[PDB]
RNA sequence: CGGCCUCCGAACGGUAAGAGCCUAGCAUGUAGAACUG
RNA sequence: GUGCUCGCUUCGGCAGCACAUAUACUAAAAUUGGAACGAUACAGAGAAGAUUAGCAUGGCCCCUGCGCAAGGAUGACACGCAAAUUCGUGAAGCGUU
């Protein structure tokens, strides 16, 4: 059974770390499926209108 | 306070040449001489 | 990782919200109106 | 945090811990970032220890926080890997470490607190080599200070005060003197995982016959406690045997196998360790 | 200390602030360290009332170590006071000074002609420092919430680093054409050259888009 | 019986940008530390 | 240690009662590692022939500034440009002769 205590805070203490770390966007989530109607794909006159 | 920065056109003392002409807001001036410092400390170090 | 950095437009202003009143239009009216 | 992750060496004796807790109090060496310090009292005069690593840079790996050895055995953690047979790919470099320490908490966010997260599970077969290599008792020399550099020259005038053991330094000629924390917990070319290495090769284990044709297998001290049915039971479902010789009057056993790679089984798993009603059998291939 | 720890932390060994709170370099300093070594109306606001503060302590200090008199101390206080405009340089920094500076000449004027209604003559001898004492007194009642919030920001920004990541900086006034033209030209990628095609390769929007700077063109060219 | 008396100054925009190079500082002050029949 | 025991009990102690209750990044260190925009030198400046004003976009580039303002050579870097695409190469697959 063990006691935990909050040690002071200084109050004259200025920021200790550098936060402005950069890097890339993690990878986001599971793709979701296209659960898309049958696509069409156009005449090559269509194309060419 | 000692006004310490005197305006002196680098390009044109180092090169007897500035780029602005007449509108160089600095010291057309090609004449080395000791500063308002060097003295100071040369002659303190001695 | 939460900054101290601050801004002069964050400042508390503005801390009230007006709610609307029985007279100008209050959702109570809106309830009833024809 | 809710609490601390280290053994029982770094953890302490008494029954009352008295641990002080600082909110991002520093940079886990690992995550690099902010962590929470929560500082213990380890033993009367000991040094007051502090927790030293992000609870996930621990739940990673599945070691101590403080004595940075695993908390299943408690040897070096290249060591303890390896006795899995583990291969673990943690990324090095700056960036690439910190994508993957980005990740790395974002996938064990989806945690439930309770075991380490990944193959930590999936190698969780603790070989007797490990057991084996395990220490027994607390080395609790861990909570004696350092050499009080003044007290190394003479100068310690602090009386008994010396911050440190004013003992003897050691020469740092010993591998065992400087491993880089980083590289310990990289498991980065550990001497003290090296040591271990050829401690637990040149600890005995049971020796290989020349032909395959030497299916009897002697185990030297036995004892008149033991039956022949108990013989089996120690070597029966291991495989098949196919006879054995209870010898009496030198108390051994020889046990002929149906199956080479279960004698195999069998004995080496048995090596001065079959221990049935308390007897250290010797396992080994008979003439 | 304080201000002489934030430069040469900033790694500024060339200058050197002085005793009286003057900067002051000791090198001629290049471009790169022209720039590095400028500072703002902050750093510059704490050094100059510092130098207040200073100058005050100062004449205390001469009147405790004895050389003056107490009637020299309290004459100094007074012109210390009235004339804070050219012993220390605040206006340049917070040039809404000239408020205070105003309201400690017109006292000036007020307390000097009515104190000498008789006899007394126009000279050094008056220290009455009330006025312009309570002056600057509340001067600083408003600048103390100012100067935490700035030097808590120079701070932060020094020990954290500057966030160049999120910054999202409003339209002002020298965007608004180049803004309209980043929506203009947004809106129509989005309008037909991805949301009426069905010219299935690749939808040349790289061209529909040459194409509406070139009607421009000749719209204006007519 | 008449009185009417603005102001006030500093900065950026102006004397390139660079990689290397080398060495103070400045930070760290830690963690651990071995075994048998 | 301070007092009081109608404590022995002398003014020596012994004792009892009360009261009084858990400091501390233990270190004067010893380490250990990076920058100083400084020298050194190399370097060596957007668009169109020349000389030049800029305001932006992108991001594991920053610097000065209290700053969501402004500046830093338009701050720097962005540079192959892929790209399909025009004819043919082929392979796979379905259908007719
Ligand atoms: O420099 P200031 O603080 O503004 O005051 C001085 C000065 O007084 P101090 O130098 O001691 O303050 C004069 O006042 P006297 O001492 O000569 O009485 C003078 O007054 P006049 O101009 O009316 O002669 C005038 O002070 P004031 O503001 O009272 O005029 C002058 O400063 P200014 O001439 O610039 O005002
Ligand atoms: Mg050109
Ligand atoms: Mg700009
Ligand atoms: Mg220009
Ligand atoms: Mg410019
Ligand atoms: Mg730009
Ligand atoms: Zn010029």
């Amino acid at each position: 059974v063990i006691r935990m205590v909050e040690m002071q805070k200084d109050p004259m203490e200025p920021p200790r770390f550098k936060i402005n770390k950069k890097i890339p966007r993690g990878p986001p989530s599971p793709p979701a499926p296209v659960m898309h109607s049958p696509s069409r794909k156009m005449t090559v006159k269509e194309q060419q209108e | 306070r000692w006004d310490y920065q005197p305006d002196i056109c680098k390009d044109y003392k180092e090169t007897g040449f500035c780029g602005f002409g007449d509108s160089c807001k600095f010291l057309h001036d090609r004449s080395d001489y000791k500063h308002g410092w060097q003295i100071e400390r040369e002659l303190d170090e001695g | 990782q939460l900054s101290k950095q601050y801004s002069s437009r964050d400042l508390p202003s503005h801390t009230k919200i007006k709610y609307r009143q029985t007279t100008q239009d209050a959702p109570e009216e809106v309830r009833n109106r024809d | 945090a809710d609490f601390p992750i280290l053994c029982q060496t770094c953890l302490g004796e008494n029954p009352y811990i008295r641990m002080t807790k600082e909110k991002y109090g520093k940079e886990c060496k690992i995550c690099a970032r902010p962590f929470t310090v929560f500082r213990w009292c380890p033993g009367v005069r000991m040094r007051f220890k502090k927790t030293e690593v992000c609870q996930t840079c621990s739940k990673l790996k599945n070691v101590c926080q403080t004595c940075l050895l695993d908390l299943e055995y408690g040897l070096p953690i290249q060591v303890r890997d390896a006795g899995l047979s583990f291969k673990d790919d943690m990324p090095k470099s700056d960036v690439n470490k910190e994508y993957y320490t980005q990740n790395m908490e974002r996938e064990i966010s989806n945690s439930d607190g309770t075991r380490p997260v990944g193959m930590l599970g999936k190698a969780t077969s603790t070989s007797d080599m490990l057991l084996k290599l395990a220490r027994t008792t607390p080395y609790y020399k861990r909570n004696r200070p350092h050499i009080c550099s003044f007290w190394v020259k003479g100068e310690c005038k602090r009386g008994e005060e010396c911050p440190y053991r004013h003992e003897k330094p050691t020469d740092p000629d010993d591998p065992l003197a400087d491993q880089n924390i980083k590289d310990r917990y990289y498991g980065i070319n550990d001497p003290v995982a090296d040591k271990l290495l050829k401690r637990a090769s040149t600890m005995p284990r049971l020796d290989p016959p020349e032909d395959k044709t030497i299916t009897t297998l002697y185990v030297g001290g036995l004892g008149d406690t033991i039956t022949e049915t108990d013989l089996r039971n120690h070597f029966y479902q291991f495989g098949e045997i196919r006879t054995i010789t209870v010898v009496q009057r030198q108390q051994c056993a020889f046990i002929q196998f149906a199956t080479r790679q279960a004698a195999e089984v069998a004995a080496e798993k048995s090596f001065n360790k079959l221990i049935v009603n308390g007897r250290r059998l010797n396992v080994k291939w008979g003439r | 200390n304080m201000l002489n720890l934030l430069i040469h932390r900033k790694n500024l060994n060339y200058l050197h602030l002085d005793y009286n709170f003057n900067l002051k370099p000791v090198k001629t300093l290049t471009t790169k360290e022209r720039k590095k070594s400028r500072f703002g109306n902050a750093f510059h606001l704490c050094r100059e009332v510092l130098r207040l503060t200073k100058l005050v302590v100062d004449s205390h200090v001469q009147y405790r170590l004895g050389n003056v008199d107490a009637f020299q101390l309290a004459d100094g206080l007074q012109y210390i006071f009235a004339h804070v405009g050219q012993l220390t340089g605040m206006y340049r920094y917070k040039y809404k000074l000239m408020r205070q500076i105003r309201m400690c000449k017109d006292l000036k004027h007020l307390i000097y002609y009515r104190f000498n209604t008789g006899p007394v003559g126009k000279g050094p001898g008056c220290g009455f420092w009330a006025a312009g004492w309570r002056v600057w007194l509340f001067f600083m009642r408003g600048i103390t919430p100012l100067l935490e919030r700035w030097l808590g920001n120079l701070l932060a920004r020094q020990f954290e680093g500057r966030h160049s990541k999120g910054v999202a900086k409003t339209v002002t006034k020298q965007r608004v054409e180049s803004h309209f033209d980043l929506e203009l030209r947004a809106a129509v990628m989005h309008d037909i050259l991805d949301m009426m095609p069905e010219g299935i390769k690749q939808n040349k929007a790289r061209t529909i888009l040459q194409h509406l700077s070139e009607a421009w063109r000749c719209w204006k060219a007519n």
